[PDB]
């Protein structure tokens, strides 16, 4: 199966810049390769075929071009609309094959996270199961380090995180993450906290609390 | 405009099959392919084949080669992909589309997705927790083991829309999802206004609404 590999895997670009994404086919593949857009929660869209040709409806900004194994879109004149992912696809043999994607994400100024700390319910605690949950909400950019220590000992493995995708008003994101633990195991520690870095906090902001 | 229906979700245990529909209409069913590609959760596109509706051939990926079967009932314009064998790894939404190229226009065609959910796990409505708050302050619910996917969550029975934020579920190791919604609010009326977190479940037909007041 002929590969298809997309650059860069992610993107941040402010609205009105122009971007380009490239795509190396493993063969050669003429120019039978591609385009497609797509919106989380939604069906792709095509956008490029035959690598140059625009499907009927796509706007002039988006222009595809290359040929052989070399491939790249190019979208100038950003419109907030176009912040989405974007995948090449081969076409020339069988079987189809598709680009890992390329998410293309609004460029805004950096914003630090607001840190808070919760408690699992005594509810949940009836359950025999204990859930931490640190919210990190209103920053930019994406990347946001966290840390969980419970009596200072660093978690790993039990713990998880869920981040929303970009805002559409103020373009920042917020992230969730949950430590899970027995309800032994929450017995027997009394400091949780967890420890926020990001590039709008000069220093790590820390959030705890004492079971009881 | 053409258009391509597809059947509903489905929930399968490992080894059973599928069988997704797409009803097309706008345009003459026996002369267009209906390709079929999917997604799992979080990751790219992946092909699986076609059907060309109008003398039953088809194409598939080798990957699946095999495994699956496409059909078509061409009197009631329905093509059919059946998925058999079926492993977690097959849990996708899954999309048929077409593609009409004309003199003075060349459009693609999608159907709105089904999602097929391949696990050994039995439905289940979610356990919902209050996230309780400690000028601006943060409380939620966490809506923990629940399946299969979708939940839906809102405030104050749709009123409270400013501030809101519902996590994408993740799929926790004992087969069951989970995922908490959150909202910022002034922190003066954390003792005089109400705050309640609504929590749908329809494959489990739950639906609790859960104060969440500072404790």
């Amino acid at each position: 199966d002929i590969q298809m590999t997309q650059s860069p895997s992610s993107l941040s670009a402010s609205v009105g810049d122009r971007v380009t994404i490239t795509c190396k086919a493993s063969q050669n593949v003429g120019t039978n390769v591609a385009w497609f857009q797509q919106k989380p929660g939604k069906a792709p869209k095509a956008l490029i075929y035959s690598a140059s040709y625009r499907y009927s409806g796509v706007p002039s900004r988006f222009s595809g071009s290359g040929s052989g194994t070399d491939f790249t879109l190019t979208i100038s004149s950003l419109q907030p609309e176009d912040f989405a992912t974007y995948y090449c696809q081969q076409y020339n043999s069988y079987p189809l094959t598709f680009g890992q994607g390329t998410k293309l994400e609004i460029k805004r100024t950096v914003a630090a996270p607001s840190v808070f700390i919760f408690p699992p319910s005594d509810e949940q605690l009836k359950s025999g199961t204990a859930s931490v949950v640190c919210l990190l909400n209103n920053f930019y950019p994406r990347e946001a380090k966290v840390q969980w220590k419970v009596d200072n000992a660093l978690q790993s493995g039990n713990s998880q995180e869920s981040v929303t995708e970009q805002d559409s008003k103020d373009s920042t994101y917020s992230l969730s993450s949950t430590l899970t633990l027995s309800k032994a195991d929450y017995e027997k520690h009394k400091v949780y906290a967890c420890e926020v870095t990001h590039q709008g906090l000069s220093s790590p902001v820390t959030k705890s609390f004492n079971r009881g | 405009q053409v258009q391509l229906v597809q059947s509903g979700a489905e929930v399968k245990k490992p080894g059973a099959s599928v069988k997704v529909s797409c009803k097309a209409s706008g345009y003459t069913f026996t002369n267009y392919d209906i390709n079929w590609v999917r997604q799992a959760p979080g990751q790219g596109l992946e092909w699986i084949g076609w059907i060309f509706p109008g003398e039953g051939s088809t194409k598939y990926n080798e990957k699946f080669k095999g495994r699956v079967t496409m059909t078509r009932d061409t009197s009631i314009s329905t093509a059919y992909m059946e998925l058999s064998r079926l492993r977690s790894d097959d849990t996708a939404v899954y999309y048929c589309a077409t593609e009409l190229v004309k003199d003075y226009y060349a459009m693609d065609y999608w159907g709105q997705g089904t999602l097929v959910t391949v696990s050994s796990a039995s439905t289940k409505g979610p356990s919902v927790f209050p996230l309780a708050p400690s000028g601006t302050a943060a409380l939620g619910c966490l809506v923990k083991d629940y399946f299969p996917e979708p939940v839906t969550v809102s405030w104050n029975s749709g009123a409270l829309t400013s501030g809101v934020h519902t996590f994408p579920a993740v799929l926790q190791s004992s087969g069951l999802y989970s995922l908490s919604s959150v909202v910022t609010v002034p922190s003066s009326s954390l003792g005089t206004q109400t705050y309640i977190c609504n929590v749908n479940h329809k494959p489990s037909n739950t639906k609790v609404d859960k104060r969440v007041e500072p404790k």
